[PDB]
């Protein structure tokens, strides 16, 4: 259970990619914005061609075996993109999470 | 005996297909994704 | 060398309201002069014909017609033909097309499964199914509205009618709609609406909602003890 | 006059070993000495078939013409062809077969719901849907289980693999399964069970039964005891 | 001397499916010699009526002609024109009736409330109301379908539309189902099918049931010891 929330500055222009671990063995791999008033977890990217309504076309995932991170990246920011990005793995998106972390807007 | 499924574990079965005449009883998953072939 | 016919189906008499059957032209040559009418039983004249085709590859011309009649006219039983007089065929032909004989008309029964528990775990999009099983004969319409405006044609997909086993020859045919996975779960409607013509009003209509699967009681039990 | 060129299906590949190829002629008229034959791209010819069908009530003619090649031949995507000689056509009517390579392989998703609350209340019968998302490419495997054994195909249906809307060429397929109301509410636990290539195991299952789908009841009689222990 | 146009009711389109528009001819003094007929914006001609009535008991020479017309004609609002002969009269008179556009048209809410808890604890009968509303213009259509099977008129009631009392220029009806107390408490979800020409497939219908609410019921037992 890793928690390394870091402070990557965004913007419209600008591109942040998070990274995550992955356990290599063709899983259901995703990264998941958990939604404060709803109290669940909501994908926004899974390992299928599945993307969020808001995020379609904008995003982009980026899988390496050879380095063991697993790396999405956001080629806009609408300065909106503020909450629990967590990873994670298993068919299950809420209780399979392995470690979240909270972007930020402007810096 | 156990209520729930060790998520590092793998368990699986025999289901027993046909197609035809012949039988090939072929091990299936109870838990796709905790152990792959 | 020949000239075929194509009836407005009962999806679109249903769709349409301004019911329009043609006729199509099959290896006759890119030639003019050529003749196009309806005639029914009396042989009398009909609404005037236009969208003429162009040209094609294969030097086929398909002078097609659409005409405005009224939807009981072929419910009376309006006998129709497309005669076709071209150069290439100096003997005219005649055409054959109405509403067919009476079969035995059976009901559609409308099912509306929400999407699986197991389904809402990985939360990218639920599933809801409509299946519309035991009717006779074909050509079943199905739609949907969430709330109540009808939903874009491409989020739903509907299957072609198919026999059932355990039936004589009654089809089952359902469709589906790929909802997003953060409306299921909002309370959010999703109606089904489905038009046959052996149904009373000719229209059925269902609704699942996400306040339908939940269970109607719990029955849990706590005996904390001290023993083994 | 009608050839048909059915390619093998996985079913076949993976179960029979035999993952050969057959050709198959109708709506023709009652004759012989039909010349029908399998060969491969570069016009070399393979082994022939045996065990010619009989005709249709129909008062047509029915024949069917087989080639057994080896697995890796199929997964590398070559084309056959099978050609039909016969005097009622001038010339000879060919078809072709191929694996056409490039498509991504899926895994099918299955999903088993069980038959609506209203559709048991008439008491005549009950329908559970076996659902395969998202697999690709189409020809799965699909068939049911009652209890631990097979069914015949006369008891329950599947429909054509159709494309998805929100994917690009993921599929999608149901296969229905109806039985008798008082066959499904006292147990008597139903299994779909599915077989398509992209699966890790190539096969997998899921099951469904009275207190399992959309049930109106949870009865629990959890019991916790020696608290403090050792 | 007078002629009164009956035109066809939207409880008869949705009902017959047979559409005809009745020229009522009312108080002329009895005689014989009468062909009524009706015509078109195109002076259109029309089948003579059937079983025409002959001079009234009242000694009104009361002539019924009832025409019929394609649905498409009185959705345009194609105007008709009942000619009326009668040996009093010099020149064929004439009726003429049109569909009146102009009236906005506001989709109807249906909402079927459940029978109350009081009448259900008494024990002998029950009623479901829809409670069409919203709706605009009025002759709106309501019928009660169970098991996909529609009812008998003599069992449910509908109330004509009278105004809606604090928002502008609408109506509401109301249609009532009895039913007895055993009949309601075993299934039978009794739809409320209505129809009115302002909804989007001028067919609409909700569903009420025995279970159509009651939520989750928990029944904690702690034996806690
Ligand atoms: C099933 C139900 O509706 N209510 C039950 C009741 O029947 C039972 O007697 C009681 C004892 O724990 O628990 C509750
Ligand atoms: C509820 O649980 C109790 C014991 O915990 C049991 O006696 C009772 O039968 C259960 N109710 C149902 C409907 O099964
Ligand atoms: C509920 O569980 C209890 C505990 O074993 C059992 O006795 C009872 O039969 C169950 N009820 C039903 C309806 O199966």
């Amino acid at each position: 259970r890793i928690l390394p929330e870091v402070k990557v500055e965004g913007e419209l222009g600008g591109s942040v990619t998070i990274k995550c671990p992955l356990p290599e063995m063709h899983v259901r791999i995703y990264l998941c914005r958990e939604m404060a008033g709803s109290g669940t977890c909501g994908t926004v990217v899974s390992t299928t061609n599945f993307i969020k309504a808001e995020y379609k076309g904008r995003v982009t995932l980026k899988q390496y075996p050879r380095k063991n991170l697993f790396l999405v990246e956001v080629t806009q920011l609408t300065e909106s993109d503020s909450g629990v990005y967590a990873c994670g793995a298993g068919m299950n998106t809420d209780r399979g999470k392995t470690q979240k972390v909270t972007l930020n807007v402007h810096s | 005996t156990c209520y729930t499924y060790d998520r590092n574990k793998c368990y699986t079965a025999v289901v027993p297909l046909v197609y035809g005449g012949e039988t090939k009883m072929v091990e299936t998953a109870l838990t796709p994704d905790a152990c792959y072939p | 060398i020949r000239v075929f016919a194509i009836p407005p189906s009962f999806a679109s008499i249903f769709l349409t309201k301004s019911t329009k059957l043609t006729c199509l032209v099959t290896d006759l040559t890119t030639y003019d002069s050529v003749t196009i009418s309806w005639t029914r039983q009396n042989g009398e004249a009909v609404k005037t014909h236009t969208n003429i085709s162009e040209s094609h590859p294969n030097a086929t011309f398909s002078a097609v017609g659409e005409a405005s009649i009224c939807e009981d006219d072929w419910n009376s039983g309006e006998r129709f033909t497309c005669t076709v007089t071209h150069t290439d065929l100096p003997s005219p032909l005649k055409q054959t097309i109405s509403r067919p004989k009476g079969v035995a008309l059976h009901r559609p029964d409308v099912y509306l499964l929400p999407p699986a528990r197991e389904q809402l775990n990985l939360r990218e999009s639920a599933t809801i199914t409509c299946l519309v099983t035991g009717f006779s004969p074909a050509d079943v319409f199905v739609q949907w509205m969430q709330r109540g405006q009808p939903l874009s044609p491409e989020k739903y997909v509907t299957s072609a009618p198919m026999p059932e086993p355990q039936a004589p020859g009654r089809y089952f045919a359902h469709s589906i709609l790929t909802v997003s996975e953060e409306e299921w779960n909002t309370g959010e409607t999703y109606t089904c609406v489905v038009a046959h013509e052996a149904l009373p009003n000719r229209v059925t209509e269902r609704t699942v909602d996400k306040s339908t699967g939940k269970p109607t009681l719990y029955n849990v039990s706590l005996v904390m003890s001290d023993t083994a």
